[PDB]
């Protein structure tokens, strides 16, 4: 999803 | 000096965004970038060498990625998925046996999450590739 960090 | 304070905290927290949106824009320089300033703002965060070894990663840049990798497990001891940084460095090393002690540890800590599994087995099925 947008979970990089 | 301590910690830094709230707003220059939040702004390294902001630079993580940011370059997280960087690389949600594809561009993973920027990310490094911006990952550094956060490291400006703060230092100890294996979140923001994580993803910078993360955005090196992306751009081959493996020798600072492992240096970065492996720097954020300095700062954070136990970051699983910084693990997982420093493991695809060695990884994409070539250092398939490496990587997998790497890949191996983040999937003793969660052998639930698949998405440790994956690089685990890839990693493991390349070593009995390599007979």
């Amino acid at each position: 999803m947008e979970e990089v960090d | 000096t301590d910690p830094p304070a709230d707003g220059a905290l939040k702004r390294a927290e902001e630079l993580k965004t940011q370059a997280n949106d960087y690389f949600k824009a594809k561009d993973y320089e920027n990310a490094i970038k911006f990952y550094s300033q956060a490291i400006e703002l703060n230092p100890s965060n294996a979140i923001y060498y994580g993803n910078r070894s993360l955005a090196y990663l992306r751009t081959e840049c493996y020798g600072y990625a492992l240096n970065d990798a492996t720097r954020a497990i300095e700062l954070d001891k136990k970051y699983i998925k910084g693990y997982y940084r420093r493991a695809a460095s060695n990884m994409a090393l070539g250092k398939f046996r490496a990587a997998l002690r790497d890949y191996e540890t983040v999937v003793k800590v969660k052998p639930h999450d698949k998405d440790a599994k994956m690089k685990y087995q890839e990693c493991n099925k390349i070593v009995k590739q390599k007979a």
